[PDB]
């Protein structure tokens, strides 16, 4: 019939988000502590969820 | 390998004769950054020191490097300048 | 295309293209809404429809841009926590969004600028809303953006070991480990240097982070 | 009074209290007719109320309000020769745009600044009428008019305190001309009053290289002749008597590099002064110090100017940066490239001092990569120590993919068809992708070349190579000369040099012919294979597996990877057969890629498109024919038809094509054309000769946010093809080519539009020079 | 050809071309290429009946004014500067009194032509091009040039009695201002939209009067060559700013008496009080000495490029850079003749002097105009 090319609704295509770095922060010994985050890697922790992931729409 | 062509790759970061000169054991960070700025590489979670380490690479054998780490005290006043070459 | 109607006419004509998608016409009338009635009840909401529409009609510059112009009409609202989501779900599509990854190719080797972006607003959502309906996945989002940033500054510092700058084998290693201890891309990262401490003949250096690698064993 | 209420009529854009508190009658305020007429003006002080009409009910207030908002649009009209945002620059800086308030007082305003944009364009007889044309519910659109008479010229330049250097002389120097002569055209000319600016400096520079130093232009006198157009100028100079470079006494924070600055301080004492060569001069230790480390080498000159000996002394003032500035460097625009692939194009290491020029090498490395729209970069000084300048290379990437086109027509023939699609650098990991093949009836001819460039990091450019060419030429049959040809070679890049480049692969060739044709050369080639096929008819096959290695080198410095203007590119190609073949053979060729740039800003290149080759056998064997060099067509020489150009084969006296059609596909068959004919297609050499000289040139009729993709470039076109074993004895009654002077010529220009996948070059060419069998089709449109 | 050769255009020309009384000429000469499409204030002198002009090639002949025969004839060919046998290139007028023809080159170079032979009796590089015709008068060389400048020179030898800048447009705003001399004052506009009074003995600003628009932050005229050269009756300077925005006003201070201070005054005479000039639409109009009070204009004349109004055989006579000839009533009467003598389009105004009317063309040089 006509042009077919469009844009819908998604917000994680996929929960890679979700699926978050892994933690294998400093566990090292007296003195070897270096510095490990800065700024906004340390990351503000905090927990509101509505829906999450893939599932909330936008509006 | 047998392999012969090369680029002749440089890092830097190292001090001349002139720079190991300008500084002494005593000298604060400061007193070495008056005279040699910063290192390129410095002392994560150890005390001050402050790694000038040269390389380079030459041809198939042979490595040139300048490391010059300049160990200071935790209140940076300077305790060891360790002069080192290659290998 | 759009002419002055009735603005709710305006309005539901786009409300149901809003569903029907059809934002070559929908955004038009949300615009012509906002031409002539951005003093609409609505026209707050119409610029919340704006961010999803142009977030669903690929306008993510103007999607920000009506993050900025619902920034310009209300900085504090109730869904600025629906904006500050999107302003980092726009920074989110606006970092990786190639049919590469339709192709299956990595784009966490690519520049994670936007992530950065998205790494503000996803932590400006949870640090100006902390309870919303977008802060607890947009959380994940955040440690998972360090950890592309952790993929994305692994993928040079493996490049240093190669270029054999075993200077910048450390430092952008050493800038992983100011940035992030926990992923394993700094975590492989962590031998590397040191190994590069032994290229360095720093092997005592490198002793500090083998300690690291004794006591970070697992 | 005091106010019981406001109505608050006419509204649309400003709120109720946003007009209260211009309201100085509002709730709990008393009301005066003056507050009343202040709420007249301070509401006409909004700048939203086209009217304010303040009234009451005693104290029951009622103020009735138009709205100079929402401007509904802005129509322009007469303004074909200038774009209307600009008019619009001249108009959204005004306060006023679509959907705004428009004071109908900045109707001429604006327009004065129209004009006075007119008359900053260079317009002069060009005015503007703005028409308001009121819409609904407050709103306007503002109708533009445009009285565009004409422009102004320049036509006069007078240099006054000039006595020596001329001026129309001096006019060929600058920027601002006016000539045809009888042989000269450099086309049309006109005015601008910044190219003033540059022929000032063209005259500064045009006596300080002199030596005149107290040479000063005085002033400037444009005249304002009062025809709309007369531009003559009165130059007040002073040309400043000369003086000579008579000593450098170079000082300051030498850093130690002073016996390498006395080299960039290297004068004659006593040569008359050029400033700007201490300019030059300046610069060369600012990358002396630039690849010291010193990435702030200040350097002030001072030629303290001499005028007992009419001389100048030159003073130069050094300070350097720091040497080990090169802490770190960032990317940017890698957001679909692979990250490293570009860190990998850099010579100046992290962690070290500033060498100044190995960015940009490294930036000639991007630079000759050609996946690029950008090679820039931002050189920032990271604060605090004097050890981190970190270059943030943001760069922009240029798009890929390229199709190319064979078939003619469908919808009348059956299930045949052209293919062909690129996917080069393959999303972002450099894949050079590029894949063609075809299924016709004629043959099924497939192609694979798909290069990993750096499957290890030295360049190690894994292109493998395949093809399928079950090439038949299918009449009714397998009769004229089918094929089914079968191969492959896997090809690697070497790292020789910076610049230097070798390749290297192992050919697989496998072939199976039959119905071979009845020419001569085909059947020279096979009694030289030590067949002994039949002449006077198709009547024998032939399956080859010729296992050959294949190798090559490049050269590569030249700008561009993908829209070059400088420097060479020179490209080995070359390969030999080895001890199992089936064939004990060679054919190695050559290209020559070179840059000339007859404009300094290289809108003018000369190219040199000139590619040799030369194969022949390895012993008791022979190079076969279908590796037999052709031109024409699409070759250097365009105008002419591909694969016309070389030598042209002799039949023999034919009978049986294997299916003759009647007097169709005629070999000197049964069918017609009997007792040996000589055909006309370029069977070839065994030797190529082929050049074309193309000369870039710039395209003006074209908005040039697309124009910078685009080279036209004209091109003069001459080549020979000759074969030395095209031996005069059965090529003695016919044309024989064993000679070097098969000397066919044409010219013509290219049409290389980039599209989104790139480049289709096409060219209306002309042959003017032919020789034996050169087919002409003078309408060239390729890829 | 031509149904595709168009391009963008606006003008109207003359209406009314009538002849009540015949128009001839008194002879042609046509002395050379003068001026030509490259404006200059070359303007020719007849004094004596001797056609003392030229063309800007360098022939500077004397003529006898009655066929234009050459009285004399020498030639501005000059052997220097960065070039031999030079154009003229004349800035200002051909001034001509004594043994002296004072030209202002656009070499800023002004000569004195010995007017019995054309022997340049003295000749003095000034500064910037003459910008007004040499207003030789009082022992002072007085030109306006192209830097503002006040020069005076002794013009039997042009020894420079003083030279300062005064009022002084942006650029070249194309002009002259023609400094006259009137009751011991040095009386000048000035490109630039101010009129003064300067010393005429040393050049001392006795007053300067800033009046109305020039161009420069102000699109105004650049279609009127506005005459900033004050014509003054003995006590009233009566000149245009930069716009023909007309003020009448004291000699010796500036004083306003009146103001037209509104008028798109191309080129205007104070015809006692018949004030004659040429509007923006090449309207001609006779205002007064009492207030410029409009006696008539008249439309007959449209988008033209004229030269002055004059008086000559009687009639109100225009001619125009259209080469068209008109001869308006002096009064409120219209064409009494049109001559087409010319259609290369004279530059130069219409001198009325030795009983004729010298006209040089731009190309179509002198012609010589009776009736």
């Amino acid at each position: 019939c006509s042009s077919d090319s469009r844009y819908k609704r998604q917000v994680s295509g996929d929960e890679a988000y979700l699926e978050a770095a892994p933690l294998a922060e400093l566990h090292a010994p007296a003195g070897m502590i270096l510095p490990v985050t800065s700024g906004d890697y340390a990351i503000p922790v905090t927990n509101g969820s509505g829906a999450v992931g893939k599932a909330l729409d936008i509006r | 390998e047998r392999v012969v062509y090369r680029p002749d790759i440089n890092q830097g970061n190292y001090l001349t004769a002139n720079d190991v000169s300008k500084i002494r054991v005593g000298m604060t960070q400061q007193q070495v950054a008056y005279a040699l700025g910063t290192p390129l590489m410095s002392d994560p979670f150890g005390t001050n020191t402050w790694f000038y380490v040269f390389r380079q690479q030459p041809g198939h054998e042979g490595v040139t490097q300048q490391t010059l780490t300049l160990t200071f005290n935790s209140s940076g006043v300077l305790t060891n300048i360790d002069n080192k070459p290659a290998l | 295309e759009v002419p002055d109607n009735p603005p709710n006419e305006i309005y539901a004509t786009a409300q149901q293209k809003l569903q029907d998608g059809n934002w070559r016409q929908a955004i038009t009338q949300l615009e012509a809404l906002d031409n002539r009635y951005p003093f609409g009840p609505y026209s707050q909401q119409v610029q919340l429809d704006l961010i999803y529409a142009y977030y669903k009609n690929a306008d993510l510059p103007l999607a920000q841009a009506a993050i900025d112009r619902f920034i310009r009409l209300n900085p504090t609202h109730p869904n600025i926590d629906y904006v500050m989501y999107m302003r980092g779900l726009t920074n989110m599509a606006l970092d990786d969004s190639a049919l590469q990854g339709f192709f299956g190719v990595d784009r966490s080797d690519r520049d994670p600028q936007h992530a950065r972006a998205a790494f503000s607003d996803f932590s400006k959502l949870v640090r100006g809303y902390p309870n919303s309906q977008y802060t607890t996945d947009a959380t994940k989002r955040l440690v998972f953006l360090k950890d592309r940033l952790a993929k994305y500054e692994y993928s040079v510092a493996e490049y240093y070991t190669e270029r054999g700058a075993w200077v910048a084998v450390v430092n952008r290693v050493e800038g992983m480990l100011r940035d992030y201890p926990d992923t394993q891309a700094t975590r492989d990262a962590l031998p590397l240097m040191e190994n590069a401490y032994r290229q360095m003949q720093m092997n005592a250096q490198a002793e500090k982070v083998a300690k690291i690698i004794a006591a970070n064993s697992s | 009074f005091v106010v019981k209420d406001i109505h608050f009529e006419g509204l649309q854009r400003v709120a109720v209290g946003a007009a209260l508190l211009s309201m100085p009658v509002r709730t709990g305020d008393t009301v005066n007719d003056e507050d009343i007429s202040n709420t007249i003006r301070a509401l006409f002080a909004t700048g939203n109320f086209e009217d304010v009409r303040v009234l009451r009910d005693g104290d029951t207030l009622l103020v009735q309000v138009k709205e100079r908002p929402t401007i509904a649009s802005i129509t322009f009209s007469g303004n074909k020769s200038v774009k209307d945002d600009m008019l619009k620059q001249n108009l959204e800086a005004s306060g006023v745009r679509v959907g705004e308030s428009l004071d109908r007082t900045t109707i001429a305003d604006i327009e004065k600044g129209l004009e006075d944009f007119y008359y900053s364009v260079g317009k002069y007889s060009a005015s503007v009428k703005a028409v308001v044309t009121p819409l609904p519910r407050n709103r306007v659109d503002l109708k533009l008019v445009f009285q565009e008479g004409v422009s102004a010229e320049i036509q006069q330049i007078n240099i006054v305190g000039n006595h020596a250097f001329t001026t129309d002389e001096l006019i060929s120097h600058f920027q601002l001309r006016d000539e045809v002569p009888w042989w000269n055209v450099v086309g049309d000319r006109k005015y601008q009053k910044q190219k003033l600016a540059g022929d000032l400096e063209t005259l500064r520079s045009y006596y300080l290289d002199r030596g005149y130093a107290r040479f000063n232009i005085d002033s400037t006198q444009v005249s304002l002749t009062p025809d709309k157009k007369g531009i003559y100028v009165t130059v007040n100079i002073t040309e400043g008597d000369q003086y000579k470079l008579s000593g450098v006494e170079v000082s300051g924070n030498l850093a130690g590099h002073s016996a390498e600055i006395e080299q960039l301080t290297k004068i004659e004492p006593g040569e008359l002064y050029n400033g700007t060569k201490v300019t030059k001069m300046e610069d060369d230790i600012k990358k002396l110090l630039g690849r010291y480390g010193y990435a702030y080498p200040r350097v002030q000159s001072m030629p303290e100017i001499n005028d007992a000996d009419k001389t100048v002394k030159l003073r130069v003032n050094v300070d350097a940066g720091n040497r080990f500035y090169v802490r770190k460097i960032r990317f940017e625009g890698n957001d679909t490239s692979k990250d490293a692939v570009l860190r990998r194009e850099m010579r100046q290491m992290e962690g070290a001092w500033l060498g100044s020029d190995l960015v940009d090498q490294g930036k000639e490395r991007l630079n000759r990569l050609g996946f690029f729209e950008t090679v820039d970069t931002d050189t920032q000084r990271v604060p605090g120590s004097p050890d981190q300048v970190d270059v943030v290379y943001k760069v922009k990437e240029r798009n890929t993919g390229s199709f190319n086109f064979g078939i003619g027509y469908g919808t009348e023939s059956g299930v045949s068809f052209q293919a062909g699609v690129q996917q080069d650098n393959w999303l972002g990991t450099g894949y050079a992708v590029g894949i063609n093949g075809t299924k016709n009836d004629y043959q099924t001819y497939a192609e694979l070349s798909v290069t990993n460039p750096y499957f290890t990091v030295d360049g190690v450019s894994l292109g493998g190579r395949l093809f399928y060419n079950d090439f038949q030429a299918d009449d009714a049959d397998l009769s004229d000369y089918t094929n089914k040809s079968y191969g492959t070679d896997v090809t690697l890049g070497f790292p020789i040099n910076e610049y230097n480049s070798l390749r290297a692969g192992l050919g697989y060739v496998h072939n199976s012919l039959s119905n071979m044709q009845p020419q001569v050369a085909m059947w020279r080639y096979l009694y030289s294979m030590g067949e002994h096929p039949s002449t006077s008819d198709q009547d024998n096959s032939f399956k080859t597996d010729d296992f050959t290695f294949n190798y090559g080198w490049t050269y590569n410095k030249l700008d561009r990877g993908y829209f070059p203007t400088d420097g060479s590119r020179v490209n080995l190609t070359g390969k030999v057969t080895i001890p199992g073949s089936d064939n004990e053979y060679y054919k190695v060729t050559l290209d020559t890629a070179t840059y000339v740039p007859i404009d300094d800003d290289h809108k003018w290149v000369v190219l040199g498109r000139t590619r040799w080759g030369y194969g022949d056998g390895l012993g008791g064997k022979e190079m076969p024919f279908y590796e037999n060099f052709y031109a024409g067509g699409s070759s250097t020489v365009r105008g002419f038809q591909s694969n016309t150009i070389g030598p042209k084969a002799v039949y023999f006296p034919h009978q049986a094509s294997n299916y003759d059609p009647d007097y169709d596909y005629e070999c000197a068959t049964q069918d017609g054309a009997k007792d040996l004919c000589k055909s006309d297609d370029a069977v070839g050499g065994n030797a190529m000769a082929v050049a074309s000289l193309e000369f870039i040139t710039p395209t003006p009729f074209i908005s040039d946010k697309y124009a910078n993709s685009v080279r036209t470039s004209f091109f003069w076109d001459m080549g020979t093809v000759w074969d030395t074993n095209w031996d005069s004895s059965q090529y003695s009654g016919y044309p024989d080519y064993s000679d070097p002077s098969n000397i066919r010529m044409s010219a013509g220009i290219a049409l290389q539009w980039m599209s989104p996948l790139g480049p289709l070059v096409f060219s209306y060419a002309q042959p003017f020079k032919k020789y034996d069998g050169d087919k002409a089709e003078q309408f060239q449109f390729n890829i | 050809l031509f149904n595709s050769e168009e391009d963008v255009v606006k003008m109207s020309p003359l209406p009314t071309v009538e002849n009540q009384f015949t128009p001839t000429t008194a002879w042609s000469t046509s002395v050379g290429s003068g001026i030509g499409n490259f404006y200059s204030n070359l303007h020719p002198a007849l004094a004596d009946n001797v056609v003392y002009a030229a063309d800007r090639a360098g022939l500077v002949k004397a003529l006898n004014a009655d066929d234009g025969k050459e009285i004399w004839s020498v030639s501005l060919a000059e052997k220097d500067g960065w070039f031999s046998k030079e154009p003229a290139l004349l800035s200002g007028g051909v001034t001509v009194s004594g043994g002296h023809v004072y030209i202002g080159s656009e070499k800023a170079q002004v000569y004195a032509l010995n007017t019995s032979d054309g022997t340049v009796a003295w000749q003095t590089k000034v500064a910037g091009e003459a910008l007004s015709r040499p207003v030789v008068s009082d022992g002072l060389v007085l030109i306006h040039t192209s830097n503002g400048q006040l020069q005076a020179l002794n013009e039997a030898d042009g020894a420079v009695k003083w030279t300062v800048n005064l009022d002084m447009p942006s650029l070249s705003l194309r002009g002259e201002s023609a400094p006259t001399t009137a009751f011991g004052a040095a009386v000048v506009g000035g490109d630039n939209g101010r009129v003064s009074a300067v010393l005429m003995e040393q050049g001392q600003m006795i007053w300067q009067q800033r009046i109305s628009q020039a161009t420069g932050s102000t699109e105004i005229d650049r279609l009127s060559d506005v005459d900033t050269t004050p014509v003054v009756v003995n006590g009233v300077v009566f000149a245009l700013a930069y716009n023909g925005n007309l003020t009448a006003l004291d000699l010796r201070s500036g004083q306003i008496m009146w103001k037209r201070e509104l008028g798109s005054v191309n080129d205007f005479i104070v015809d006692g009080n018949r004030i004659y000039l040429v509007d923006q639409n090449d309207r001609v109009m006779a205002l007064t000495i009492d207030g410029g009070v409009t006696l008539w204009t008249q439309s007959d004349l449209l988008h033209r490029l004229l030269t002055s109004p004059v008086l000559y055989n009687g009639n109100l006579v225009v001619g125009d850079s259209e080469g068209y000839l008109h001869w308006i009533n002096v009064e409120d009467g219209r064409f009494v003749a049109q001559q087409k003598v010319d259609s290369s389009g004279f530059q130069t105004e219409p001198v009325a002097a030795d009983g004729k009317l010298l006209i040089q063309a731009k190309d179509g040089t002198v012609y010589s105009i009776t009736r």
